[PDB]
């Protein structure tokens, strides 16, 4: 399938070369595959989930995303215009509040609810989790994701916006899960993004146009927009019976596009989330 | 937390 003037995003993740438009996937997209982005909540309301979207869980007052950042990753992962897997179902876990801000208990508390309530659900393709969220290392948090990962879950989480080594962040330095960095349309490392020997491989983060709160859109940029993408990736690839939850990162950086992108660090790998899609 | 997410961006 087609889908014509795409994100730049995209495209991208189903092209060996920067520059094209369209976005190349299979029909399947996701179907059967179930995601939990673990962040400020979903607008499930949204037109672009059609349904698809739902809240299951939140730490706080409400389990309305007061903020954005939640909704737009989870666009990424499976909204119809702007998702990867856009058939996936997405299931909403509010552990940051309005402000984007949470807890290091909270996040952790947010990551075991996620490893449990997957039992209550229908995703006979697989599950995944995204999270697009990290703070300074926690051998605590770093073990609440290796735990989510071990109960059969794909963890994937975001390298930070730090311009440097994930070595000092989680729950991105946890070597079990999949970390995730960004690039822009040029492919380049972006600016902002965190790098280093932890990092699994990298996905478009710069300008990602995305779903938003108040049934609209916006474009913004981070390693928080790339985090869905690959998250996304694997709920497709999943669904296609290519991998598995426990094999999905490592699948995704023996397929993707090496050598391909510019100013990665030395000791950073050099790997592009790819679909391999040939119709 | 600890990331990010402020909207006025860097
Ligand atoms: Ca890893």
């Amino acid at each position: 399938a087609a889908q014509t003037n795409a994100p730049w995003g995209l495209a991208r993740i189903s092209s060996t070369s920067p520059g094209t438009s369209t976005y190349y996937y299979d029909e399947s997209a996701g179907q059967g595959s179930c995601v939990y982005v673990i962040d400020t909540g979903i607008e499930a309301s949204h037109p672009e989930f059609e349904g698809r979207a739902q809240m299951v869980k939140t730490y706080y007052y409400s389990s309305r995303d007061g903020n954005g950042h939640g909704t737009h990753c989870a666009g990424t992962v499976g909204s119809r215009t702007y998702g990867v897997a856009k058939k996936t179902q997405l299931f909403g876990v509010k552990v940051l509040d309005d402000n984007g801000s949470g807890q290091y208990s909270t996040i952790i508390a947010g990551m075991d609810f996620v490893a449990s309530d997957k039992n209550n659900r229908n995703c006979p393709k697989g599950v995944v989790a995204s999270l697009s969220l990290g703070g300074g290392y926690s051998s605590s948090v770093n073990s609440a994701a290796a735990r989510l990962q071990s109960s059969g879950v794909m963890v994937a989480v975001a390298a930070g916006n730090n311009n440097a080594d994930a070595r000092n962040y989680s729950p991105a330095s946890e070597p079990s899960v999949c970390t995730v960095g960004a690039s822009d349309r040029y492919d380049r490392r972006s600016s902002f993004s965190n790098y280093g020997s932890v990092l699994d491989i990298f996905g478009p983060g710069t300008d990602i146009l995305s779903t938003w709160i108040g049934g609209s859109t916006r474009s913004i940029s981070g390693t928080s927009m790339a985090t869905p993408h690959v998250a996304g990736l694997a709920a497709y690839l999943m669904t296609l019976g290519k991998t598995t939850a426990a094999s999905a990162c490592r699948y995704i950086a023996d397929t993707a596009n090496k050598g391909d992108l510019s100013n990665i660090p030395f000791g950073t790998v050099n790997l592009l989330a790819y679909n391999n899609y040939q119709a | 937390k600890g990331e990010a997410d402020a909207l006025s961006l860097d």
